[PDB]
């Protein structure tokens, strides 16, 4: 693993510390704003499910995507920054966010 | 031990 944002918070997060995932996204926003898209544009999940949701604004995320040549436990990441509306799936009580089903 | 949402705080998080 090198030394960008993605190897570290991939690692720190434990994420990467017992395998290498294929990808991940890490959403810059405080955590209120972001359980905030549970009760905004109610949109259809991937699955088919209706219980996701897209916030009406784009959101600073990190894409973090294993690189071609990456194994196992050296684990290596491109590092994509980007602004884009986060779409999530929520569930319980509080509903907050459960799984982070896409961004646009 | 960790919660669904506990969970996707830990993975997705970074404010």
């Amino acid at each position: 693993s090198s030394s960008n944002y993605c190897n570290q918070m991939m690692k720190s997060r434990n994420l990467t510390k017992d395998r290498c995932k294929p990808v991940n996204t890490f959403v810059h926003e405080s955590l209120a704003d972001v359980q905030a898209v549970c009760s905004q544009k109610n949109v259809a999940c991937k699955n088919g499910q209706t219980n996701c949701y897209q916030s009406y604004s784009t959101m600073s995320i990190t894409d973090c995507r294993e690189t071609g040549s990456s194994k196992y436990p050296n684990c290596a990441y491109k590092t994509t920054q980007a602004n884009k509306h986060i779409i999530v799936a929520c569930e319980g009580n509080p509903y907050v966010p459960v799984h982070f089903d896409a961004s646009v | 031990k960790e919660t669904a949402a506990a969970k996707f705080e830990r993975q997705h998080v970074d404010s």
